[PDB]
């Protein structure tokens, strides 16, 4: 009888340590991007467009929550525009100019 | 639906829940995944009439309405990849839904260049969003336009050997065509050890229920059970461990989505 | 739903609770046109019998055994069985089956007993010491006997001759006049296996000789060899199976079944629920067929909508307006047509910084697991069973503790890449 | 004398049909390119079961024995081919022991221009006989390509066989092993093709 | 709850954090990205 | 008994064999970064602080 | 390498053979994981004397 639960409880016991694993695997892969978020983004601008929330990167400013991090990503939105006529370049005396 | 296994199966509890809410999980993870990918852009931007993009060529990758709207690769793309209590389920994304993303973040990224990401997208002409492409590698926007035909000519030539490389070949493919073998194989695997006998009398299971009396027949089902079981919670974590495998490509493909269409990556390599 | 979460207060979502599952909605059996029957009637309606002082026996095999035809012959001057009962029997088989048969007198009810006795049976017409099967009589002294007599008796094992043969007569009583003796005992000979008609196109229970299942017989166009009786898939589930009373092959298709899956919106805002059987076909169980399956309950909206509760293949649900849970296409986002030409640029006039939140774990629960308390607490005896698995519990606990080490490690790798611990200005 | 046996050999392992699809079984089979034995007789041993076929086209070769003894001590299988079909009996025939046509019991049954092809098996008590018919223009040896052969019969007989012997233009003898295979079943439900997993590098 | 299995407290006690995110942050609006690239 | 050896010795191969699935998820993890650190960092110059 | 053992083993069915392609597949990848990480470059450059 013990055999059947021994076997039991420990194949069960199997299941969840694999579970825990392959979860601790999940937040790891979380936790380098969390450390690469503020190494890139708080201790620096990054360029990485998209990376650190919508909107051209300024800084961000990280705050503690239970088992993790929140950044405050503080982006650039350009937020009104105007239509224009453009051109590539310009002509003067023959020599094309470029901004 | 042998109601003699049935309550066998009770016995050992929370197991077939749990496997359950596994590929549960992993289900969920498919249409996450492909929403990071593709739902990058808020507003399904579409295609200009016009198509004077200074002589380069797009219409390969554009939108076809007579192609499902896919474009003309994308055609080419989906040609060349290629009932036991089991059950696929429907991706919540249909091919038709990852189209209209897929021709909304080329019809930004032709029209209005990284702009579409920072905000509301900024339309600029073609000529002019590779100016400040060259300008983003260090070389001065007049060797673009003083060699505009000639680069849209090798721009337009390379886009045409792309047709050709995967026309001739699928072994490109060969990472999206592995994914399908993997996960069919995985299910032949797991169809397949329905047939195994796991010491039992039989593996067909009416069969021992035929051959025995209730109490012996107990004992040869519960072989089964355990090998079947066993079957079934090496399958899950294979699967939870390929699911993984493919997220952290999805984290990467979403990347290189948010980087690499939406910018411009100085990332080398 | 509230039962499969084991909770009474169910969040929004969609939530599988159950398998929908066509029953059989009756029973098929089939088996060949029966056929090469045992010919019993070479016992059963011969003109006589040897004396039982020289009591026949032979073999009955390789025959279908029509035990169905003597059940009913009730005209018998006598029957019984022994090791078996004649409405079992007519179903039952023999691993070697065996037939007797003897002239003797009314009387030789004891000479049918396992080790039998009085004259006939010490003659020679004795039944085994451990005997079995069953034993018929027929009305000889009716008219196989005439007035005369005849050499049906015997005086002093199974059908052995210290034995002699004697005369019995139709004017005695029932115990000395003569009857005409017959027995049948324990693959050779089996009963024939009855077939049903066959029915097509519904959810049906069937046994194709001794291939049974449930399933969706439909005829089919497929093109097996002459020998060939069953079909299978490619992954050698069956696929089809040739009929055994007229050459037909029918695709065994499943009965359908799916996972019933119930949309709600939280049960905090209303009690209505909307559900989902996964791909069927709806004619099979508001109503809404959907590439995902049947989706029952909802009201189809027309117009599409931000996805609120996912269903799959561009279907959403969720509750609106009096109120019940509607289906929808789910919108992708608002159209926008750039307006794109060779000689126009749109350059903003104005910004806004924006403060996105963005949210990340980085640690689990650190977690340890005696599992020598978990597995035996407090037993010693099941403690050192639990040793006979040798490293698994020592394997386990060093596991959980290399990711209760790494949690530490994930947080000091966020948080501790600054050297100093930078106080504000005042 | 010997001959190498090709690709022939190969039979239908169960009554089941399958198509388009690549099946693998262990079962007795003539190994591919085994030597078969050629004759133009002597009591042969049955070993692992037995491949026969003969190049004929005077119907002459008309039956077979089997058994331990295959004579008169006990129940031994006697099959002819009479000119209206097979015969079958299985007493304990104490007969003639080299008969030729005109140029106790237990179980009674009644069903070179050409290459007849033959396997015989004995497993659990059951005795399997298959078959093939081909024309032909090769005359020393079997003709090297690939037809598979089918069921004829599937006798319950229980008889114990350990040796078998021919009755009276030529023909050819090789033994069964637990050899396993690879069948290629075509979309008409026919295996077409084969590997012997076994003979080598590739084939394995 | 008894049945062996335990919660085992972090390292880092939230203070300790909120210390780190203090110094991180007092870094970050002081001096820029100066205090990852050294002093 | 050798069905017993057979059951514990295949469920701890299992073991193992997930144990290292696992563990060459965690050094594939490793070498697509030791990769990118040599695409970005050795074959070019990164501003990727940290 | 008992025989009486391995009759027992094929009676798992696919088990040993999943967990053989399993292992086959972390050896390969390794090998993979080398190429990716030093095989960046087209050409063996060498430094000038
Ligand atoms: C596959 C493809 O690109 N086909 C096009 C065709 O539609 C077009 O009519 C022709 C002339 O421009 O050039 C080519
Ligand atoms: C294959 C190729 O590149 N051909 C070009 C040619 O079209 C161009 O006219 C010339 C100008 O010098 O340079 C070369
Ligand atoms: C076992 C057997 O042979 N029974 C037959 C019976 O079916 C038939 O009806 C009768 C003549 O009427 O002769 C006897
Ligand atoms: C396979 C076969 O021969 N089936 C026959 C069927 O054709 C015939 O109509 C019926 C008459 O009862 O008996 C059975
Ligand atoms: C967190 C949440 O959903 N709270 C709601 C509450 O705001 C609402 O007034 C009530 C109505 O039944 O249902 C519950
Ligand atoms: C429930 C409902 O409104 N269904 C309509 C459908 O009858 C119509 O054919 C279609 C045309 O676009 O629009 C939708
Ligand atoms: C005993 C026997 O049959 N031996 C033959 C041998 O004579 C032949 O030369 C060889 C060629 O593979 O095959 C085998
Ligand atoms: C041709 C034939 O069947 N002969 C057999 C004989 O060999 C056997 O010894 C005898 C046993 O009773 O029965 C008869
Ligand atoms: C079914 C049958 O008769 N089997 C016999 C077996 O009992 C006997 O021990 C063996 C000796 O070689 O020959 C065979
Ligand atoms: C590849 C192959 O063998 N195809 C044949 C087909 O040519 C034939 O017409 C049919 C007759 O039933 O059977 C199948
Ligand atoms: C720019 O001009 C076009 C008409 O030429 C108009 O459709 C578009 O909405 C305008 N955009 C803005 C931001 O005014
Ligand atoms: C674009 O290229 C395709 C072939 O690649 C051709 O059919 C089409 O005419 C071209 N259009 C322009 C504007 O170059
Ligand atoms: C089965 O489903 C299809 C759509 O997938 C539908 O057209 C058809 O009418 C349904 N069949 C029946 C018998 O209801
Ligand atoms: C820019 O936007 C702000 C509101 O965000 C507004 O008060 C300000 O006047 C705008 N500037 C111009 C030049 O329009
Ligand atoms: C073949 O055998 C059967 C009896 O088994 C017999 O009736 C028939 O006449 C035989 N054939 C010939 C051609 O004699």
């Amino acid at each position: 009888q013990i055999d059947r639960l021994i076997t039991g409880r420990l194949q069960s016991l199997q299941t969840y340590v694999t579970q825990q694993l392959i979860r601790a695997a999940e937040i790891r892969a979380s936790a380098n991007l969390a450390a690469t978020k503020m190494s890139e983004c708080v201790l620096g601008q990054s360029k990485r467009v998209d990376f650190c929330g919508k909107g051209y990167h300024l800084m961000s400013f990280p705050q503690s929550a239970p088992h993790g991090v929140v950044f405050l990503h503080v982006t650039y939105v350009p937020a009104q525009e105007k239509n224009f006529t453009t051109a590539p370049a310009i002509c003067h005396d023959g020599k094309a100019h470029f901004p | 639906d042998s109601t003699e296994c049935s309550n066998l199966l009770l016995q050992y509890g929370s197991f077939c829940t749990q496997l359950n809410r596994a590929l549960t999980g992993i289900a969920v993870e498919q249409d996450k995944n492909t929403q990071e990918v593709f739902a990058q852009v808020k507003q399904i931007y579409k295609t200009p009439p016009i198509k004077d993009f200074g002589g380069f060529n797009f219409s390969q990758i554009l939108p076809d309405p007579s192609k499902s709207k896919r474009s003309f690769i994308e055609d080419l793309l989906f040609n060349k990849v290629t009932f036991n209590g089991l059950t696929v389920l429907p991706p919540l994304l249909t091919d038709e839904m990852i189209a209209q993303y897929t021709s909304a973040l080329l019809a930004g990224t032709i029209t209005s260049g990284w702009t579409f990401g920072a905000g509301a997208a900024l339309q600029i002409p073609f000529a002019m969003q590779m100016a400040y492409r060259f300008n983003g590698i260090g070389v001065t926007q007049n060797v673009l336009y003083e060699n505009q035909k000639l680069i849209a000519n090798q721009f337009n030539s390379a886009i045409g050997k792309i047709q050709d490389s995967l026309s001739s070949t699928a072994s490109a493919l060969g990472k999206l065509q592995d994914v399908v073998n993997q996960n069919a194989q995985a299910l032949n695997t797991l169809v397949k050890q329905l047939s195994s006998n796991f010491g039992a009398i039989s593996s067909v299971l009416n069969d021992i229920l035929s051959r025995l009396d209730k109490v012996e027949a107990e004992v040869q089902i519960d072989r089964l059970i355990t090998g079947r079981l066993q079957s079934l919670q090496t399958y899950v974590t294979q699967q939870l461990i390929r699911a993984a495998e493919i997220r952290a490509s999805a984290n990467l493909a979403a990347t290189k989505m948010s980087e690499c269409v939406l910018g411009q990556s100085k990332r080398v390599d | 739903t509230k039962c499969t979460l084991k909770s009474f207060t169910v969040e929004k979502g969609i939530y599988q609770t159950s398998n929908f599952r066509v029953q059989p909605t009756e029973s098929i059996v089939r088996f060949p046109n029966i056929t090469n029957l045992c010919p019993f009637g070479e016992v059963f309606n011969a003109t006589r019998f040897a004396s039982v002082y020289a009591w026949n026996r032979k073999r009955i095999s390789n025959c279908v055994a029509d035990y169905s035809v003597l059940y009913n012959s009730a005209s018998f001057s006598t029957f019984k069985c022994y090791g078996v009962s004649p409405t079992k029997l007519n179903d039952l088989c023999f691993t070697n089956v065996y037939a007797d048969s003897f002239v003797i007198r009314g009387d030789e009810v004891r000479q049918i007993a396992p080790g039998q006795t009085g004259k006939i049976a010490d003659y020679n017409y004795k039944l085994p010491d451990d005997f079995t099967g069953c034993v018929i009589a027929w009305n000889s002294n009716n008219l196989d006997s005439k007035v005369g007599g005849n050499y049906n008796y015997l005086y002093r094992k199974p059908f052995e001759r210290p034995l002699q043969s004697y005369g019995f007569q139709p004017t005695n009583g029932v115990g000395y006049q003569p009857y005409r003796v017959v027995v049948l005992s324990f693959a050779t000979v089996c009963g024939p296996k009855k077939s049903t008609n066959l029915v097509k196109n519904k959810c049906v229970n069937f046994n194709f000789n001794g291939l049974t299942g449930t399933g969706v017989l439909t005829e089919s166009n497929k093109k097996f060899l002459p020998f060939q009786q069953f079909g299978r898939d490619i992954a050698d589930t069956t696929d089809a199976v040739r009929d055994p009373q007229t050459l037909e092959i029918l695709d065994i298709t499943p009965c359908s079944f799916g996972g019933v899956s119930v949309i709600t919106p939280g049960t905090n805002t209303s009690n209505q629920v909307a559900v989902l059987y996964q791909d069927v076909n709806c004619t099979e169980v508001n109503v809404f067929q959907t590439r995902a399956g049947c989706l029952i309950g909802a009201e189809h909206v027309n117009n599409s909508y931000e996805c609120d509760i996912p269903i799959g293949a561009g279907i959403c649900a969720s509750y609106q307006t009096s109120q019940s849970i509607i289906a929808y296409t789910m919108s992708l986002g608002a159209e926008n047509s750039v307006a794109y030409s060779n000689n126009s640029i749109a350059i903003p006039t104005n910004f806004t910084i924006s403060v996105t939140t963005e949210i990340l774990p980085v640690s689990m629960t650190k977690t340890s697991v005696d599992c020598t308390m978990y597995i035996c607490g407090d037993s010693t005896e099941c403690s050192n069973l639990l040793l006979q698995y040798g490293s698994f519990c020592t394997q386990l606990n060093r596991a959980l503790t290399g990711i209760a080490v790494e949690q530490d490690k994930n947080t000091q790798e966020v948080f501790a890449q600054v050297k100093q611990i930078y106080k504000t200005p005042p | 004398a010997y001959t190498n046996s090709f690709t022939r050999g190969v039979y239908y392992p169960d009554k089941v049909f399958r198509s388009s699809v690549l099946h693998s079984t262990q079962d007795l089979f003539l190994p591919f390119f085994s030597n078969v034995t050629w004759f133009h007789n002597p009591v042969l041993p049955f070993n692992d079961g037995v491949y026969f076929a003969s190049t004929e086209k005077s119907n002459i070769i008309r039956g077979w024995i089997f058994g331990t003894t295959l004579d008169s001590k006990t129940q031994s299988l006697l099959i002819v081919n009479n000119a209206t079909n097979v015969v079958i009996k299985v007493c304990e025939f104490q007969f003639c022991n080299d008969p030729f046509l005109g140029v106790n019991c237990t179980f009674e049954y009644v069903s070179f221009k050409n290459l007849r092809e033959f396997v015989f098996k004995n497993i659990d008590g059951y005795f399997k006989i298959y078959s093939k018919h081909t024309p032909i223009n090769l005359v020393r040896d079997l003709p090297q390509g690939f037809s598979a052969l089918e069921p004829l019969v599937d006798l319950p007989i229980g008889i114990n066989i350990t040796r078998f012997q021919t009755l009276l233009a030529a023909y050819y003898v090789g033994y069964l092993q637990p050899r396993t295979f690879l069948l290629k079943y075509n979309e008409n439900g026919t295996i077409t093709d084969a590997v012997d997993c076994a003979l080598d590098p590739l084939s394995e | 709850k008894f049945n062996g299995l335990t919660v085992l407290p972090p390292l880092l006690t939230d203070e300790m954090i909120a210390q780190y995110t203090s110094a991180l942050l007092a870094g970050t609006i002081t001096s820029g990205w100066t205090f990852g690239a050294g002093a």
